[PDB]
């Protein structure tokens, strides 16, 4: 999201910061992991975690 | 190619049902979405309602809810009868077909897209009047 | 960081342009550049080299103006302290240019005392014609 | 309906009414009275086979940008109504055409 | 009053050569008084050297400064690509500050 901060003057001297508008689209936050670099760190847990086992 | 040709009697007393009828020629159902649009004079166009072959009717929320739409494969044809038709309900009725897209802003898999829909194939139109004299 | 200056003007021979420079584009920001540093005032016509028009001081806003300038030039800083103004009055068709605003220690930092004009902001462009 | 005029050879360039909040579907309709509804453009730019290289939609590329359908070498012909039928992402199911604009050519 | 003035207007080279912009000065610079600045048109000016062989915060050490009396100069050690803009001289000591004309580099 493209997020807009807005600022209000709530005391003297004191600022609140606020979100304003969404310019665009609303979307949702979110992390990438590679699949295939994630499926092998796994499969080195798991050879390290089978000496234990 | 598709043809589409309407049919209408043209001659309806209000305070009852209106029936345009629309048969389409050179193929079936095979691609389409189905929609009813009307044009009345003062005003400009009205989109009224759509179905598809799974018989998903959806009206315009501005048209009462009192608009029925149906098509069969037997006749292969489109159906359009709204009740409790008023004198300011006179209009040229279009019969027309649409093809639905998606547009990908984000992860699909989040639902960030939508479906628009874009009225390619077109009719003639009945002209409708609606009167008791 | 950087300054943040206002929009390009078109103005008519024998008139003013007031242009302002802030370090925060929040309006109820704290940043206190302009209490800390002298920012100048340096402007580029087409075919140029620069050259400086003023700097004013943090330590009450005073301004020092070029000498030929001085009649027409007029440095200010706002009452908030967080943003410094230039106003240029009696304009004519060679004060076109790009203005600058540049922020600078100027010889007066405590431990070494140096003279950079470290950081630059945007530059507004300034048309005169009629 | 909101009347514009544009002059033999020019370029009409009609905007649209509504503005998107969101990344747009905006699909052209051309309305002669008595004719049928054509479909110009379709996905903000696309023209369907049978539409000359004429007329143009905006393309829907960095958000910001306004959907104007383009009519470069406007014919005696290109004089109708014009409809917008703008669909983004905020706004939910777009029922409505728009207003329309009535294209004069004058000559 | 002081003019500073650098020597050749327009500079050609090549992206990887070594690379000698002077300023002369009218008379005896205090050497924290020279700084050099990098102008292109569209972009922020830059502070690229201060106090005559300093670098800026946000420079790289392929640039650097030397000199002393009238005679200064800022050297690049291999030219990229971004290093081909108007440099300026520039002298501190009094007022009004004067700048140097510039040197552009254009490449091959
Ligand atoms: C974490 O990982 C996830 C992975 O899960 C990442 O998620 C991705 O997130 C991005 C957003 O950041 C999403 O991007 C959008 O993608 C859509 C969907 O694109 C697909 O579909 C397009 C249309 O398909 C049409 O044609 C095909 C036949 O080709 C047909 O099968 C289909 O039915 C339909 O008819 C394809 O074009 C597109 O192909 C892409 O990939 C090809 C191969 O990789 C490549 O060859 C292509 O060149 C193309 O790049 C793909 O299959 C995009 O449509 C969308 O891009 C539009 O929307 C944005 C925002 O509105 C806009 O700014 C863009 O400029 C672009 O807008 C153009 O397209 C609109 C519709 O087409 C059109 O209306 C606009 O006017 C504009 O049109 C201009 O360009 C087009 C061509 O570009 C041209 O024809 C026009 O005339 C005009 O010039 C977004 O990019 C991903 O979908 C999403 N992935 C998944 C799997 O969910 C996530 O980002 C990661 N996160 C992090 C932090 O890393
Ligand atoms: C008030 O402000 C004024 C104005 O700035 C100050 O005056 C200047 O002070 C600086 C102090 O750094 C002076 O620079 C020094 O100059 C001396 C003497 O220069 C002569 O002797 C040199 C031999 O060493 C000779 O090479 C010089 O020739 C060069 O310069 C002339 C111009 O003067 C030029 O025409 C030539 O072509 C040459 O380029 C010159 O004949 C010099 O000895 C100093 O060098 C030392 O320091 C540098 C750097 O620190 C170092 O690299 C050297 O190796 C050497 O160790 C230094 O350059 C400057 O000359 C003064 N200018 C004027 C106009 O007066 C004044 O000092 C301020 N006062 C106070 C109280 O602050
Ligand atoms: C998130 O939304 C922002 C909107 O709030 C997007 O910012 C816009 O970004 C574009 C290009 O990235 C800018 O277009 C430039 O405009 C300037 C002239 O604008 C100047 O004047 C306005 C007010 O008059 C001022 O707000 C600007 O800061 C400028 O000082 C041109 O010179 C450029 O060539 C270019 O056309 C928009 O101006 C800018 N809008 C704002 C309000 O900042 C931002 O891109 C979005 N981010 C993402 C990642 O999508
Ligand atoms: C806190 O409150 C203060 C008091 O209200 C705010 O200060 C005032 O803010 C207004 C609007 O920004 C300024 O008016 C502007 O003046 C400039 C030019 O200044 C000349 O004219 C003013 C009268 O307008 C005069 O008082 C001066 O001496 C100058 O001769 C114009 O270009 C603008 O269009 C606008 O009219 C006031 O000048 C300003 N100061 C005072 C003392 O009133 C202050 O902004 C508030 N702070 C925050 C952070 O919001
Ligand atoms: C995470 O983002 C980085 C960029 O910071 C991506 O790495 C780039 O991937 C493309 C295509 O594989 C390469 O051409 C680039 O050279 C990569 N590096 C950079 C600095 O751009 C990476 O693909 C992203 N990872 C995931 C899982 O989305
Ligand atoms: C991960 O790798 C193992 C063995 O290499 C394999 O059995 C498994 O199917 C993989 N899983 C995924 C999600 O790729």
């Amino acid at each position: 999201n493209n997020n807009t901060r807005k600022s209000i003057r709530i005391g003297p001297g004191q600022a609140f910061y606020a979100t304003g508008d969404i310019i665009g689209d609303i979307r949702q936050a979110h992390c990438n992991v590679s699949k295939a670099t994630w499926n092998e760190t796994l499969g080195k847990v798991v050879k390290q975690l089978r000496k234990h086992f | 190619q598709v043809q589409l040709q309407e049919s209408g009697p043209g001659l309806v007393k209000p305070s009852e049902t209106l029936s345009v009828t629309c048969s389409v020629s050179g193929d079936s159902m095979n691609n389409y979405y189905w929609t009813w649009i009307r044009q009345s004079p003062g005003k400009g166009l009205e989109w009224i309602g759509y179905i598809s072959d799974r018989e998903s009717a959806t009206y315009n929320p501005s048209l009462n809810s009192r608009v029925v739409i149906s098509r069969d494969t037997s006749k292969n044809q489109l159906s359009l009868k709204l009740n409790s038709v008023t004198p300011a309900d006179t209009a040229v009725y279009y019969c027309a077909t649409a093809r639905r897209g998606q547009r990908i802003y984000g992860v699909v898999s989040f639902g960030e897209f939508f479906y628009y829909y874009s009225m390619d194939v077109w009719g003639k139109g009945t002209t409708v009047t609606v009167s008791s004299a | 960081g950087r300054l943040f200056q206002s929009g390009a003007e078109v103005k008519r021979p024998g008139a003013s342009v007031r242009i302002s420079c802030r370090a925060d584009d929040d309006p109820y920001t704290d940043d206190d550049t302009f209490t800390k540093y002298w920012t100048h005032w340096i402007r580029q016509a087409p075919g140029q080299r620069p050259e400086w028009l003023g700097v004013i001081s943090p330590h009450f806003a005073r301004p020092i103006y070029s000498y030929k300038f001085r009649d027409r030039l007029t440095l200010t800083r706002d009452s908030s302290l967080t943003a410094v103004y230039l106003e240029l009055k009696g304009l004519q068709p060679d004060d076109s240019g790009i203005y600058f605003c540049a922020r600078d220690p100027f010889g007066d930092r405590a431990p070494h005392y140096n003279y950079h004009m470290d950081v630059w902001g945007g530059g507004t462009a300034v048309i005169v014609s009629s | 309906v909101r009347p514009l005029s544009v002059a033999l050879g020019e370029t009409a360039r009609i905007s649209c009414g509504r503005q998107a909040l969101g990344s747009r579907a905006v699909q052209w309709y051309q309305h002669r009275p008595g004719q049928a509804p054509i479909l110009l453009i379709y996905n903000n730019q696309d023209r369907p086979s049978g539409i000359p290289e004429r007329f143009s939609g905006t393309p829907d590329i960095n958000f910001g940008t306004r959907a104007t359908l383009t009519i470069s070498g406007v014919e005696a012909g290109d004089e109708a109504d014009y409809y917008c039928h703008m669909w983004d992402s905020r706004s939910g199911f777009s029922w409505s055409f728009g207003g329309a604009t009535r294209l004069t050519v004058l000559g | 009053e002081v003019v500073l003035t650098q020597s050749p207007a327009i500079l050609s080279v090549s992206p990887g050569d070594r690379v000698i912009l002077s300023c002369r000065a009218s008379q005896g610079l205090d050497s924290s008084h020279l700084a050099w600045y990098r102008f292109k048109r569209g972009q922020i000016p830059t502070l690229v050297i201060f106090g005559t062989s300093n670098r800026a915060r946000g420079t790289p050490d392929r640039f650097s400064g030397s000199g002393s009396g009238a005679d200064f100069t800022l050297t690049i050690s291999r030219v990229e690509p971004e290093d081909f803009a108007t440099y300026y001289c520039q002298r501190y000591g009094g007022t009004p500050i004067t700048f140097g004309g510039g040197t552009t580099l254009d490449k091959k």
